[PDB]
């Protein structure tokens, strides 16, 4: 469809997007627990953090996060994952480049391309455009003939 | 909501894929099993990918392995691949394969996970983990609130 | 203009909207048999083609296609190449990176950026944007009106 | 906001749209003389100029350039090089390739997200979208309607 | 359709980059005419460039070049260049220059393409053929239809 | 215009990032100085970024630095690393460094600047210039006024 998304509730209430009845999953096959770890994007915490000499280094570099299973969102997360992974393999067959690849800039350029590429018709599926400020004012200018 | 529109993505910095291990999908992960899933092939080029987070490792692999000769069947790490960032325990295991040839790649389709790396093979003498990736849509407010 | 095109028909009829003609074209320079090859994107064919071990390896790895001389589209296509070079020779120029160039991805950020960098003027050229649902609901509303 | 631009006039005058006071930005810390260089992108200046062979080389491969300070935009520009890092240097934390990253792919990525991730309110701040054209054709149906 | 908008663009995946050969232009592809076309030239970079599908090739030529003491004239192959994956009749050439310096570079401007990847220059011992890439837009079913 | 819509990109062309120097920024340059700008340091991932267009330089520097074995503690220089296209004076430094590990890092989070690539790090034996890049877009016809 979309990218998934992962909102937060409507502490830390967590929504996620995706569900695989959308497969036959069921039950449980995954761990509640989810710790996880991402690269310090603090602002200016210790001030030149930002600066790699005054950065961390490799050893201080990760920031911790944890994830619980509120919904069974991280089993979805979890099987999403081996999902993924065919696909994923058979883009990289086709690259030719081994040292990198930048699946993340696929990911926005293709987000992009599924709401873009094509052509919009007003108020339909796969498209988005919102009419309801347009309306309204083709609605304040009937409202103007007044007199 | 189940709609195409459904979701917003600002910055390419919140297209996040986060790396998940085998072992957190229940899968046995001791050496002696684990490696019943590696295996050697030749005419197969090693792929990278970039991610951005990754599970908190329960088990890891530092992995040497040659030919009788001593020359490496594993493939030397590039510049951009480092040890896994967090792993509980690391099986550091050191040998040689007496009629092996090519690279290892793992059976599952599976990927080699190291820091914000994934691939294909295994490298030799870096720190890995077995697992899978997801792309997601998280924002800078929902990404503070939980790594903080 | 836009990156040409290549549909199907209206076996195997094909359709190849670059016409050089928008350069002096004409006649044959080119040969009207065009096979070519590319990498095995098949879906599960082998169960396991998709896992990397599995896979078939670099002598295995392409899948031959044959593309006819219908509308003297190959030529048109073996033109287009001829005429893109300098454009891309002049791209490289200026990129530092050797390696490598994703080509694939400036295409398609620039095919989004022609139709998106912009602003638009509804039903206007140059712009995508479809107004027969939304013009309907217009006159849908006035039918509405009545009583 | 977005990628500030760089327009000429409204010889060589030139407007820059970034402006540091949307930080305490004043007065001169700057040479107003701008010299620069840019790689030939010369259209067949030397007919043959675009074939890498024919191509100048490295000792030739520059043109330059100059901006004057006519609206203090030099140093707007010079300020701004300065702010841009301290994000920059974060963006690249987070990078693991070392050897090159198309910062270029990025904003224009960046650029496309932030007019078309969302979801448009016509005639709405945030959203570009033209109804000029389609307000008048409105307009100009109600004028059909007569007799 | 002659519109900006005709066409549809769904995934970065239906943008193929194909490429051409010189053979396919009717051009002279014997081995003493094709090396009338390549030359030696220093202060030039070499690039590369992706693509995804390509020509069968005519011609193809494995070539390693040298100065007297035995370097290459060369370059020597990144980790992404293979072999052009389907040449007709390879042309195997190894010898040396008496005089030349730099890099070999295609006079007209053209490519040296190998395995989806072409370049501004020759590398050494891998197999080529010249050529020029061009790009569209071919969806899943129409790339299923041709290649199948 | 404050607006978000204020501004057209047609092609990705028209981003243009270009380099600024410090010097420019009338900081002061002297080798002597610009060196008390730079330090040694471990941990830290070396990384480089592409630019477009900068400004001519008013000092750089071409600097290797070992330690006291002969080893260099400035990396080499990658491929894609070539001398800073203008400079008007070029520091020439060749030494060596009693207690110093890691690798060279700008401390004010500036970037080391050679032709078309900006770097968290100094390379050894490579023309660089201090300084920052900033973003914006000039379309063809701008671009074409200016550099002519
Ligand atoms: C993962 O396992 C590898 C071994 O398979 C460990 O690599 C080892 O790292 C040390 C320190 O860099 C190396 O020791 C030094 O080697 C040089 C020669 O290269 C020698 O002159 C020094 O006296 C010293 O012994 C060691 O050789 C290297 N081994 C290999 C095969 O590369 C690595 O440290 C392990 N990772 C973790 C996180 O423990
Ligand atoms: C294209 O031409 C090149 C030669 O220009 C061919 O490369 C040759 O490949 C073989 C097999 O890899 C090499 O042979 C082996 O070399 C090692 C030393 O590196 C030696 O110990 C072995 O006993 C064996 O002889 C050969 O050296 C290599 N030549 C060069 C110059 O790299 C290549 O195979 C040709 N491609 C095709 C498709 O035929
Ligand atoms: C920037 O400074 C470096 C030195 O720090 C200069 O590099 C030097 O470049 C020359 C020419 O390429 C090298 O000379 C030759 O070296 C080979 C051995 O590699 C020798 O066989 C030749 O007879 C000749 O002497 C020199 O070694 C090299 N030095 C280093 C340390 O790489 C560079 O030219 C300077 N840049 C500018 C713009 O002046
Ligand atoms: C980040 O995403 C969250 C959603 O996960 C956004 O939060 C909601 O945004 C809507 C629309 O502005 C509001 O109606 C809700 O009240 C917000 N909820 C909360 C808890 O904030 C959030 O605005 C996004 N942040 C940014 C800066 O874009
Ligand atoms: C995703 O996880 C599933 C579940 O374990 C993996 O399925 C296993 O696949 C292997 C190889 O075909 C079988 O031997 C196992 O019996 C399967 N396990 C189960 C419980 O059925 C699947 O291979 C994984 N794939 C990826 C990409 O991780
Ligand atoms: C792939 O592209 C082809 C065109 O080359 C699409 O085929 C036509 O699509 C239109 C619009 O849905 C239909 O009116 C035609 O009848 C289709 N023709 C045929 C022969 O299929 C096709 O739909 C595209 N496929 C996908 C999955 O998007
Ligand atoms: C390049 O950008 C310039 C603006 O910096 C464009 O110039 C103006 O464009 C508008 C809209 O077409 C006209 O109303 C002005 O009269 C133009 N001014 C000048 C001096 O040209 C220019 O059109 C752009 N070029 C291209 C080819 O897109
Ligand atoms: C595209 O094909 C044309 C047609 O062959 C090439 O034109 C040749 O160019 C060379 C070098 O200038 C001349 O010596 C030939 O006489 C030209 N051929 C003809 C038939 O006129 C052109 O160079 C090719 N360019 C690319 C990029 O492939
Ligand atoms: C941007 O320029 C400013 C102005 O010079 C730099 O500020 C200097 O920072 C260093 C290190 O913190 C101080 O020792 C100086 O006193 C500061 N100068 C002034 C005049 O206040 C800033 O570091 C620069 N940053 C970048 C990224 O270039």
């Amino acid at each position: 469809d979309e990218s998934p998304s992962f909102n937060t509730s409507t502490n830390i209430s967590l929504t996620f997007s995706y569900f695989p009845d959308k497969s036959g999953e069921n039950e449980n096959d995954c761990d509640a627990e989810l710790r996880i770890w991402s690269v310090q994007e603090d602002d200016l915490a210790a001030g030149l953090s930002w600066i790699p000499f005054f950065g961390p280094g490799i050893e201080g570099l990760y920031t911790a996060g944890l994830i619980k299973n509120q919904n069974n969102l991280v089993c979805r997360l979890r099987r999403l994952a081996n999902q993924t992974a065919k696909s994923l393999e058979l883009l990289l067959r086709v690259t030719t480049e081994e040292r990198t690849f930048s699946l993340i800039n696929r990911h926005a350029i293709d987000f992009l391309l599924t709401r873009w590429g094509g052509t919009c018709k007003v108020l339909g599926p796969d498209c988005c455009i919102g009419i309801e400020d347009l309306s309204k004012n083709i609605s304040e200018q009937i409202d103007k003939i007044r007199k | 909501v189940d709609s195409v529109c459904s979701g917003t993505l600002q910055k390419t910095e919140d297209v996040h894929l986060m790396g998940f291990t085998l072992s957190g999908q229940k899968v046995a992960d001791s050496p002696l099993e684990a490696s019943k899933r590696w295996a050697f092939r030749t005419g197969v080029p090693p792929k990278n990918v970039e991610y951005t987070e990754g599970e908190e490792a329960k088990t890891c692999y530092n992995i040497s392995v040659t030919d009788p000769s001593g020359k490496s069947l594993l493939l030397d790490p590039p510049s951009n691949i480092r040890d896994y960032p967090k792993c509980k325990t690391v099986h550091h295991i050191q040998g040689q394969n007496p009629h092996a040839q090519g690279i290892a790649l793992h059976l599952w389709g599976a990927f080699f996970l190291y820091d914000r790396v994934a691939s294909t093979t295994m490298y030799r003498g870096k720190v890995f983990t077995e697992g899978n990736i997801a792309a997601m849509i998280v924002n800078k407010t929902v990404h503070r609130m939980i790594f903080s």
